[PDB]
C-alpha cells in the first residue's frame, strides 16, 4: 500500500496517511462530484442572446439583413431565469440550479442528476439549457411563428448544419463528445486557460484541478488499469495533489533563485534521501549510473519536479511560454544527470518537444492557454504536462494575446463561482 | 547535499559539455551594453527597456502562493517585452552545439525559455534578462564569432562548408572577417546598423577543436565516448522496459 | 575499403557544373571542409531563371504580381550558397530539388491519383445476395458478362436508362476494375482481360501464402476515374465504385432496377465487403476514408511492389521508403496538413544521392555476416542495439567524413530521418520482426542526438522521446504494430522525417521473412497491376521521370474540353 | 394530466391510471436502470481474440504474416472472466459483475458505477474491459514485451491509427460518441437488428425497447422540453409501450385479413369514438374534414396506428422491407382520410419516403435490420419510425441477407441475457 | 490501348443502345448556347470544375487580430506601407515560393498563376492608403446603398480573400485551404516586419489565421459523411448565394 500526507496551496498540512486508491477518480468523493456538476453545468450567455437577436448575428461574422429583433433579455434576466429553472427541472424540488451571474449577462444552469442518469453524455446539459432558454424567450416576447426561427438561431447557433452549436451561446467547460481525439478524452478537451480562469490564477489550485480531470481522463481511457492504477494514483498525489508537500517545498526552495537546472538538482538530491534511487554503479569518470528502487515512484517524483520546476521557471519571467521548454530540459536534464528515464519514461520530455515547436512556429497551435489533453500536440503524456500547462498560464504577466481574460470569460465566471472548482486540493483533502 | 554531475564521459567534448551545462566557462571577449542591444536589434541602443501594455482586464496581480514565493526577474518586475538571442553554430567544431546552449539557459538563468534546433538554438526570455543572457553567451568560450553567428532569420550555414576564410556562410552577410577581426553591422534579422560592431579575433582550428562541445570522427569521435555510448542505450533500454510495465 | 555507395552521386552534384553554378571553382574535393562561396544567386539556374520569367509574365497579365526572386529576406535571392542538383537513387536522373516538389512532379501527383482512386470489394456477399434473394445462378460466364458491363459502367457510362448523358471516355480512360481470386478453379474461368493472375504475378512460394491468407473469396480491384478524385476527395472512391458496382449487378442479372435486394449489394459494395485505402480522421484534422492520413503503414508498403520483382532485400525497403517520404511528408504533411513552399527535401533525404542505400547497404551486411542471413537474428533487445547502434555510428560519421554529404543534408531533421531508417531498416530486415526495427530507430535518434548536440527542427523528437516507451506498450492509445499504425497513431501525426521511413521499417521485417504480404494481401494482389498509370514496382524510377517532365502516364486532364 | 393503462406483450393488463409523468426517460427507475446498464455493459468476444491471435489477424481482411500466437483463450473464459473482473473492480464487492456466455465465446462485463460516476461518456464499458482483458491474457500465458503488442491489437484492433476499437474484440450496444449526428444521439446509434436479437425476435418487446431509448434520445437532444415532454411521454407510451392495448387489439382486430389501409380506417374509427378528433366541416361532395381536439393525442394515436400496421403488413408476409413503404402509406393514406396531419406532422411519412429508397435502390442503407435513430436516413422522426423498424425486423421469417444472426450475435446474446432488456414493457409497469 | 474494354453503346440493357427517343440538345437559359446534355456533365464541363475550385481553393482571413499580436506583444508599428510590402511578399509566397530559407525548392509560377491575394476593409481611410493592385474596392463592386450596408455590418475591419492553387485542391481536398493560406501568412508576416522566424509571438499568428480571425467556406460534416471544411456538404446555402454575383451587376430581381 502506498501513504501520503496531503498539503495545501500555502504548503499547509490537510491530511495525514492518506491511501492513494482513496485518491482515485474511482473512489474520492469530491473527484466524483466535480466531475458531476463539470457534466451538468452549462453557462447560457444572455448578453450574446440579446447582441446576435439586435443585429441578426450568428457568432463572429454571419449577418442576416432584415432579421433584427430588439429584446430587452439582460433586463428580464431574473424572469428567464425563473422560467429556464421550470423547463430544465424534471420535478420541483429536485437538484436543479439556475443562477444569473454578471450582472443579467450570464445564467449558470445546472440541469438535474436525472438528466444524466437517463442520457448516455454531458450533452442535456447543453441541449436541455438551449432548449429551455429559446422558450422562455419566445414565450417572454410572445414571438410569432414567422421569427422563432431567429431566437433557435441567436441561441443554438449554426446547429443543426453544424454538428455543434457553432456560433451559438450555450457552451460548457467541455466540447461537444465528437471532438474527442479517441475513447476517454472528453474530460481531457478542457483549454489550459479555462482551468487557470476558473482556479483564480492561483498556480497550484489550476494544477490540482487540471491533474484531477486528466487523471480522470486517463482512468476513462483505460489507461488506469491492474498495475497501472498505482501509476497513475502517485503521479496524481505528487504532481497534483502537493504529495508530502514535495512540490511547494521544492518551488520555496528554488524560488528565490533557481532555475530548471537547481530544481533537477533538488529533485535528485530528495529522492536519493528519501531512498526511492540508489547509486547503480560508477564509472570510470566517476559519473554515477543510478537505478530506481520504486519505478512509480521515481515516475512521480519527475512529475512532481516538471510542475515544481514550471513554477519556478514561468514564476520568476512571469511567462506563461517557459512551460514547453521547461517540461523539455527538466527531464532531459533529469536523465542526463542520474541515467534514468524522465517523467512518463520520455513521454513528458517528448510532449515537450512538439508542445515547443507548436507554440513557437507557423504550423498550428498557438499560445500555451489553447493547449489541452484532447489537444494533438499535447495528449502523449498520461496527464503529467497539463497540469504544469495549466500552473504556466496562471503565472502569466500580460505576455500572452489568447490569455484567459480573452478565450475564458463565460467559463471563468461560471464553474468558477463553485468552490470545488475554485479549491480543488482543500475539497479533495476534506472528503476523505 | 548534493554535487551535480551534469552527463557522462571522459573526452574533451565531455569535459566541454559540462563546462557549458555548469556555467564554467571562459570569457574570452568583451562587448559594450549598446553594442549587445544594436546587435540584438529589439530597441536602439541606450534606450530603456519597453514595457508590455496589456488589457485593463489582466493588469491584477492575482492571490497565488506561487508568486508569492518565487521572486521576479529584474525584467519581470519591471514588465519588459519578451525577446530573442538565436545562435547558429558551425558543425565543424564551433565551441557550441544547440542542445548545450539550451543546458546552459536552463542551468545558469532565471525565467528563460530555450529552444534547440539543429541549425538554430534560441532562447527567449524578458527583455533586460535576454541581455543578461545574451552577454554570456558571445563574449564566453560558448561562441567563436567566426564558426558561429547570432541570427533571428535565413539561418543556413550550420552544415555547410566553411568559407575559404574559414567563417561559417550567412546568406544575410550579417558578420564577417575584416581586416583581422569579426565585424558584424547588421543586427540579428539582418537590418544594417548605423555602427561597425568588432567581436574580434576568430578561435584557431586547434582552440574549436579543443573547446568544442560536438563530436567529430577527425577530432573526438563519439564511438570513442564509451560512458556516453552506454548512458544512451541504458536510457534506450529504460525507457522501453517502464514503457511496456513501470517495474 | 568499402566504396561508399554516394561518392559517385557527390562528385556529380558538387564538383560537375550544374547550369552556370561553376562547381569546379566552388571545389573539386567531396572531402573538403571549405568551399568558396560565389554568390551567383538566380544567375546560376536555369530552373530559377525560368521561375522568374514566369513570375513577370504573371504578373503583367493580372496587374498584380507573383513571383520576384527579390522579394527574399533582405532583397538577396536563393542561391547566396551554390545551387546543386540531386541524383535520383538507383537511377542516373539528375534534376533540380524544384523538380522533385509535389506540385512540379506528375509522377508524384499519379502515385497519390492512383492510391487514392482505389478500393478493394469482395464479390462473395453480392453473389450470395443473388441466390438467395432471387434464386439466381453466378457461374464464369455471368461473372465475365458482369465484368464487360462494368469496365463500360465504372468510368461514368449507362446500363439500364434511356436519355442518360455520360462522361466522355477519353477523360477517364484511366478506370478499370480487375478481379482477383484465391478460387483456382474460378480463375482459370475468368476471361484473362480483368484478371490479376496471382501465379504469374508471384512466385510460387508468395502465390501459396497469398491464396492461403485469401482463402477461395474472389475480389474486384477498382480505380476510379483521377479526374473524380481530383474533382472532389479519397472519400468519393467507395461510394463511386460501389454505384457502378450497383447498376452492373442489375443489367447483368436482370434484376428489378431497384427492389430490396438492390440495397443488401449496396451495403455490401459501401460496408460490409468494402476494403478501402484507410478510414476517416478524428475532428482536428477531419476527413473521410481514403486519405493519406488514414494509410496504415503496412499499406503502403503493400502497394508499393518493388519485393514483388527484385530479391535485392535492401532495395526493396528503400523503393517503400521513397513512396512513403514523398506521399506521406511532401503531399500529406507538406499540403494537407499545412501548405506552402512545403517539404521537398526533408523527404528527398530518403530517396537522392544513394545515401540511405549506402547506410542501410551497410547496417544489414553487417547483419548478415554476424547472425547469418535476413531473419536469422534474435528478435530481442539485445539484438536491436548491437544493430541499430552499429549502423547508427556508421552513418553519423560518413557527415564527418564528407562534408560534401553534410552540406546536402543540411537540416538536422534529413540527417535524422535516413540514420534511423537504416538502422531500422537493417534491424527489422536482420530479425525478421518490424518492431524490432522500430525500436532500432528510436536508439538511432538518441545516438545522432548526443552525437552532434543537436537532432531535428523545434518539434522532431516528440515521437521519437515518447517512442522507445510506446513500441511495447500494450496502453489504450499508445500499444500497436508498427504494420497498424499510420499517420493517425498519435505520436506520429504531426512531424516530418518519419512516417515514410516507419513504412520502410514496417516492410523491412516482411521483406527478411520473404513475406508476401505485410498487412493485406487483397491490397498487395490489386497493385500488382502493369496497367495502373504508376509504375509501383519502381517508384524512384517513376519520380525522376515526373522530375524531367517525361512521365507520360499522367490522368485527368482537362485538355479534351479546353480550347486548342 | 395525462393518465394510461400499461398492457403487455400479450395484451393483459399490467398496471392501471398510469400518470405518463411517471414513464419519463428522467423520472420512470426501469428506464434508468436500462440506461445504467446499457452504458456500463460491454461486450468481450474471446471467440474473435482467440481467431485474431492464431491467424495474426486485425478484423475481416489485415493479416500480418509471422505474428501467429496460438493462445488457448475460450476454454479458459473462466479464468480470465476471473481476472478481468479483479481488474475492473474498483472494490472488492462492489456492483462489477463479469459473466461468461455462449459456452466460453463471449464475456458480458458490467463495470461498476464508480467508473461512469468519475467519467464522462459510456467509454469506460469499452476501454476498462479491453484494458482488462488485454492485461488478463499477457499474465495467463506470460507474454513477453515483444509479442504483447500482438495481444493489444487482437483485443483493441486497430486503435488508436482508428477513431475506435476498429476490427478488435470487444464492443456494446453503443457505438463511439465521434459516430453521433449531432447531440444526443448516442441512444439513438443503436440498429434495428439489435434490438431484435435482444428482445428474441418479439415483435412487441423489439418495439418497446426501440421507443425507450428513441425517446431517452429525443429528451437527451432538446426534444422533450416544455410542451414537448407531454408530446414525446404520449408517443412512448402509446407506440411504445401498448398504452390502453391499442396497439396490440388493433394488430388482433386486423391480424387475419387487415391491410395497411384497414389499419388506417380502425385507427380513424378510434379516434372518433374516443374524442380525439371530430368532424370540423363538410365539403360540398360530402367529405369531412376532421380536426384534432387533442393535436398532441392525435400524434400518440398516429403513432401507434405506425405500428399496427407495421405489425399487420410485415407480420402477414413474414417479411421486414414492408416496414419502410408501412409508414409511408399508413400516414398518407391517414392524411387523405381525414385532412389531418400524420404521424410527426409529415416526418414520420418523410422518414419512410427516404428510408424505403435506402432500403431499394444502389445509393446506400441497406436492409431495414441495419438503420437506427442516428442513421442519416431514418434519424427524422422524433423516435416514432424505428419502434415498428425493430418490430419488422423480429418479424421476418428468413428474407435477409443482413439479418439479426448475422450482424448482431454478439450483442444479442450479450444484452439478451439481461431480463429488463429481453422484458421492458414488463420491467417499466412493474417499476411504478 | 490497354487490350481491357471501357465504353460500348451496346453493353446497355438488351443490347439496345440510348437514343431510340429522339436525342435533342438543351439551351443554356439565358444564353443561345444548345449543347449535348452531356457537356454539361460536371467532368465534361471545365467551367463547372473551375467554379468549385474557386470556392474550395478560397478561405478570407482577418488582419487585425494579427496586427493587434504586432503591435501590443512586439512593440511593431503596422502603417499603410508595412501592409503594403507585407501583401506583396504574400503575392510571391502564397503560391508556394520562399522568403526566409536559403536553398528552398518552389513552386512553377506557371501551374500556380491562379493563386493570389486580395483585401478589403471598412475603414475608407485604410482602403485610400492600400495599394491599389491587391484592394477589393467596396464603392467600385457596389452601389451606394449596398455599400454602405456592407461598411456598417464589417466594421472598420480588414480581411484578406485568399485563393490558394486550383492545382493544390485538386491533388489534396479543400481542409488543405485554410493551412495553406496560413502558412505562407506567418512567412509573410516574418519576413514583411523582421520578427524572429520562429518565436512564440509567431505562434498567435498561426492561431489567429486558423483558427480566431479565419472565415472559411463551410466546417466539418459528421462521421457517416466525414470530411473537413470547404467541402460542399460544409457549404450553407447563404454562402452559395453570395459566392454569386449576378444581383450586383443586374437589377432584374
Ligand atoms: C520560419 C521557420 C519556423 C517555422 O515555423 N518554419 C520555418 C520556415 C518554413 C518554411 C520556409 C519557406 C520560406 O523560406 O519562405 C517552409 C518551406 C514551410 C512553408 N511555409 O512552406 C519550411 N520551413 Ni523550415 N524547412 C526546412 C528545414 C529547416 C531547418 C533549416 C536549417 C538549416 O541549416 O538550413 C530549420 C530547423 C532546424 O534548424 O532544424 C528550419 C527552420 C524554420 N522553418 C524557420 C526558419 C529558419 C530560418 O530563419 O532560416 N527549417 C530543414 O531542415 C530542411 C528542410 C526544409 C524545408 C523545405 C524542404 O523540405 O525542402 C523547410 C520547411
Ligand atoms: C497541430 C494542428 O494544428 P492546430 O493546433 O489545430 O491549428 C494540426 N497541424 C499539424 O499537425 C501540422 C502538421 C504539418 C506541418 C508540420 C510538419 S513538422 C492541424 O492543422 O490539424
Ligand atoms: C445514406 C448514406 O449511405 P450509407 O447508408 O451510410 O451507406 C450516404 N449516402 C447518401 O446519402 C447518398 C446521397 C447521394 C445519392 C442519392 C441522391 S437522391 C453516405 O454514403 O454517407
Ligand atoms: O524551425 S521549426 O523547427 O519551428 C520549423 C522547421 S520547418
Ligand atoms: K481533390
Amino acid at each position: 500500500s502506498d501513504k501520503v500526507d496531503i498539503y495545501s496551496d500555502r504548503g499547509k498540512l490537510l491530511a495525514s496517511d492518506v491511501d492513494i486508491m482513496d485518491l482515485a477518480p474511482t473512489r474520492n468523493r469530491a473527484i466524483r462530484t466535480i466531475i458531476h456538476d463539470t457534466k451538468r453545468t452549462a453557462a447560457v450567455n444572455l448578453g450574446g442572446i440579446e447582441k446576435a437577436l439586435a443585429n441578426g448575428r450568428i457568432g463572429k461574422v454571419k449577418k442576416i439583413p432584415g432579421k433584427e429583433m430588439k429584446l430587452d433579455i439582460v433586463a428580464n434576466a431574473e424572469r428567464l431565469a425563473e422560467r429556464v429553472k421550470e423547463l430544465v427541472q424534471v420535478n420541483e424540488g429536485d437538484d436543479t440550479t439556475v443562477e444569473v451571474l454578471a450582472g443579467g449577462k450570464f445564467l449558470k444552469v445546472q440541469v438535474p442528476s436525472a438528466r444524466l442518469e437517463s442520457g448516455a453524455e454531458y450533452v442535456s446539459s447543453i441541449t436541455a439549457s438551449a432548449a429551455a432558454i429559446t422558450q422562455a424567450i419566445i414565450e417572454l416576447f410572445d414571438v410569432g411563428i414567422f421569427d422563432a426561427c431567429m431566437v433557435k438561431a441567436a441561441v443554438w447557433g449554426d446547429y443543426p448544419q453544424t454538428i455543434g452549436l457553432n456560433g451559438g451561446n450555450v457552451s460548457s467547460i467541455l466540447e461537444i463528445p465528437q471532438k474527442d481525439e479517441g475513447l476517454g478524452f472528453t474530460l481531457r478537451n478542457i483549454m489550459a486557460n479555462h482551468i487557470a480562469a476558473i482556479t483564480q490564477r492561483n498556480a497550484m489550485n489550476a494544477a490540482a484541478l487540471s491533474s484531477i480531470l486528466e487523471q480522470c481522463g486517463e482512468f476513462e481511457m483505460g489507461n488506469a488499469i491492474g498495475m497501472f492504477e498505482r501509476h497513475q494514483l502517485l503521479g496524481l498525489a505528487y504532481q497534483g495533489l502537493n504529495a508530502n508537500n514535495i512540490v511547494y517545498e521544492t518551488v520555496k526552495e528554488q524560488g528565490k533563485s533557481g532555475t530548471i537546472g537547481t530544481v533537477v538538482h533538488s529533485i535528485v538530491e530528495r529522492a536519493l534521501e528519501d531512498g526511492v534511487i540508489s547509486v547503480d554503479k560508477v564509472a570510470p569518470s566517476g559519473y554515477k549510473f543510478y537505478k530506481a528502487n520504486d519505478v512509480m515512484l521515481w515516475n512521480a517524483y519527475a512529475a512532481a519536479g516538471s510542475l515544481a520546476a514550471t513554477m519556478v521557471n514561468c514564476g520568476a519571467a512571469r511567462a506563461a511560454q517557459c512551460v514547453s521548454s521547461t517540461l523539455l530540459y527538466f527531464n532531459d536534464l533529469l536523465e542526463k544527470e542520474t541515467g534514468l528515464p524522465g517523467c512518463d519514461y520520455g513521454k513528458v520530455q517528448g510532449t515537450a518537444v512538439g508542445f515547443s515547436f507548436f507554440s513557437h512556429s507557423i504550423y498550428g497551435g498557438g499560445g500555451p492557454g489553447v493547449f489541452n489533453g484532447n489537444h494533438i500536440v499535447t495528449r502523449h503524456s498520461r496527464g503529467f504536462a497539463i497540469p504544469c500547462v495549466a500552473a504556466a498560464v496562471a503565472l502569466d504577466a500580460g505576455t500572452q494575446m489568447f490569455s484567459p481574460e480573452m478565450t475564458s470569460a463565460v467559463v471563468g465566471t461560471v464553474y468558477g463561482s463553485i468552490p470545488e472548482f475554485r479549491e480543488p486540493i482543500k475539497t479533495v483533502a476534506a472528503s476523505l | 547535499a548534493y554535487e551535480p554531475q551534469y552527463y557522462p564521459g571522459n573526452t574533451s567534448v565531455a569535459q566541454n559539455r559540462r563546462k557549458h551545462m555548469s556555467g564554467n566557462v571562459e570569457k574570452l571577449r568583451e562587448i559594450s551594453d549598446e553594442d549587445l542591444t544594436a546587435i540584438l536589434g529589439h530597441r536602439a541602443p541606450g534606450s530603456d527597456y519597453p514595457s508590455t501594455h496589456p488589457p485593463l482586464a489582466e493588469m491584477g496581480e492575482p492571490d497565488c502562493p506561487i508568486r508569492e514565493i518565487v521572486e521576479p526577474t529584474p525584467g519581470a518586475a519591471a514588465g519588459d517585452r519578451i525577446r530573442y538571442v538565436q545562435w547558429t553554430d558551425s558543425m565543424y567544431n564551433a565551441p557550441a552545439t544547440p542542445y548545450w546552449r539550451s543546458y546552459y539557459a536552463a542551468i545558469n538563468h532565471r525565467g528563460v525559455d530555450p529552444g534547440t534546433l539543429s541549425g538554430r538554438q534560441i532562447v527567449e526570455a524578458r527583455e533586460r534578462d535576454v541581455e543578461v543572457y545574451g552577454k554570456m553567451s558571445i563574449e564566453t568560450e560558448m561562441t567563436c564569432p567566426a564558426l558561429a553567428g547570432l541570427r533571428g532569420a535565413t539561418v543556413h550555414g550550420h552544415s555547410c562548408r566553411l568559407q575559404e576564410d574559414g567563417v561559417m556562410f550567412d546568406m544575410l552577410d550579417r558578420r564577417r572577417l575584416e581586416g583581422g577581426t569579426i565585424i558584424m553591422d547588421k543586427d540579428q534579422v539582418g537590418v544594417p546598423l548605423d555602427r561597425k560592431v568588432d567581436l574580434g579575433k576568430p578561435m584557431s582550428e586547434e582552440e574549436a577543436a579543443k573547446r568544442t562541445t560536438i563530436y567529430r570522427v577527425d577530432n573526438v569521435p563519439f564511438r570513442s565516448d564509451s560512458e556516453v555510448v552506454e548512458w544512451v542505450q541504458r536510457i534506450w533500454e529504460l525507457r522501453t522496459r517502464y514503457g511496456f510495465q513501470p517495474q | 575499403d568499402r566504396e561508399q555507395l554516394f561518392k559517385k552521386a557527390l562528385e556529380i552534384k558538387f564538383t560537375q557544373e550544374w547550369g552556370e553554378n561553376k562547381a569546379t571553382e566552388v571545389s573539386t574535393d567531396i572531402t573538403s571542409k571549405k568551399a568558396k562561396y560565389l554568390r551567383l544567386g538566380t544567375a546560376q539556374s536555369p530552373r530559377k531563371r525560368e521561375f522568374e520569367q514566369y513570375g513577370k509574365e504573371i504578373a503583367a497579365k493580372r496587374g498584380l504580381p507573383g513571383y520576384d526572386p527579390k522579394l527574399h529576406l533582405g532583397g538577396i535571392p536563393l542561391g547566396q550558397r551554390q545551387i546543386t542538383p540531386y541524383v535520383v537513387s538507383s537511377t542516373d536522373t539528375l534534376c533540380d530539388g524544384d523538380d522533385l516538389h509535389f506540385v512540379n512532379n506528375a509522377a508524384m501527383q499519379q502515385m497519390w491519383d492512383d492510391i487514392r482512386r482505389t478500393v478493394i470489394v469482395g464479390m462473395d456477399l453480392a453473389h450470395e445476395t443473388l441466390e438467395k434473394r432471387l434464386g439466381k445462378e453466378v457461374t464464369p460466364e455471368t461473372i465475365n458478362h458482369y465484368l464487360e458491363v462494368l469496365n463500360h459502367a465504372m468510368p461514368g457510362a449507362a446500363v439500364v436508362q434511356e436519355m442518360m448523358v455520360e462522361t466522355h471516355p477519353g477523360l477517364v480512360d484511366d478506370c478499370y476494375v480487375k478481379v482477383f481470386t484465391g478460387d483456382d478453379e474460378l480463375a482459370d474461368e475468368i476471361d484473362k482481360r480483368f484478371l490479376i493472375d496471382i501465379d504469374k504475378q508471384f512466385g510460387e512460394e508468395k502465390a501459396a501464402q497469398i491464396k492461403a491468407a485469401i482463402g477461395k473469396t474472389t475480389w474486384q480491384a477498382v480505380h476510379v476515374p483521377t479526374i473524380v478524385v481530383r474533382t472532389c476527395d479519397g472519400a468519393t472512391t467507395s461510394r463511386w465504385t460501389a454505384m457502378q458496382i450497383g447498376m452492373s449487378f442489375i443489367a447483368a442479372y436482370r434484376m428489378c432496377a431497384g427492389e430490396a435486394a438492390v440495397a443488401d449489394l449496396a451495403y455490401a459494395a459501401k460496408h460490409a465487403a468494402l476494403v478501402g485505402m484507410g478510414d476517416m480522421l478524428p475532428a482536428r484534422r477531419a476527413r473521410g476514408p481514403n486519405e493519406p492520413g488514414g494509410l496504415q503503414f503496412g499499406y503502403l508498403a503493400d502497394i508499393v511492389q518493388a519485393d514483388r520483382v527484385t530479391d535485392d532485400k535492401v532495395k526493396a525497403s528503400l523503393e517503400v521508403v521513397a513512396a512513403g517520404a514523398m506521399l506521406y511528408d511532401q503531399i500529406w504533411l507538406g499540403s494537407y496538413m499545412s501548405g506552402g513552399v512545403g517539404f521537398t527535401q526533408y523527404a528527398t533525404a530518403a530517396y537522392t544521392n544513394n545515401i540511405l542505400d549506402d547506410f542501410s547497404y551497410y547496417g544489414y551486411e553487417y547483419a548478415v555476416d554476424k547472425y547469418g542471413g535476413p531473419a536469422q537474428a534474435p528478435a530481442t533487445l539485445e539484438t536491436v542495439k548491437d544493430i541499430a547502434t552499429e549502423t547508427a555510428i556508421y552513418a553519423i560519421e560518413q557527415y564527418e567524413y564528407f562534408p560534401t554529404l553534410l552540406e546536402d543534408q543540411f537540416g538536422g531533421s534529413q540527417r535524422a530521418a535516413v540514420v534511423a531508417a537504416a538502422a531500422g531498416i537493417a534491424t527489422g530486415l536482420a530479425t525478421g520482426n518490424s518492431q524490432a526495427g522500430l525500436s532500432g530507430w528510436y536508439l538511432a535518434q538518441y545516438l545522432l542526438k548526443e552525437a552532434e548536440g543537436r537532432l531535428g527542427f523545434f518539434g522532431y523528437d516528440l515521437q521519437d522521446q515518447c517512442g522507445a516507451a510506446n513500441v511495447f506498450s500494450y496502453q489504450s492509445d499508445e500499444g500497436l504494430p508498427l504494420e497498424l499504425r499510420g499517420p493517425n497513431y498519435p505520436n506520429y501525426a504531426m512531424n516530418v522525417g518519419h512516417q515514410g521511413e516507419y513504412a520502410g521499417i514496417a516492410s523491412s521485417g516482411h521483406i527478411g521473412r520473404g513475406d508476401a504480404f505485410v498487412v493485406n494481401p487483397l491490397v498487395k494482389v490489386a497493385f500488382a497491376d502493369p496497367l495502373l498509370n504508376f509504375d509501383f514496382t519502381q517508384v524512384r524510377k517513376e519520380f525522376a521521370k515526373g522530375a524531367v517532365r517525361e512521365f507520360d502516364r499522367c490522368a485527368g486532364e482537362r485538355a479534351l474540353i479546353l480550347p486548342a
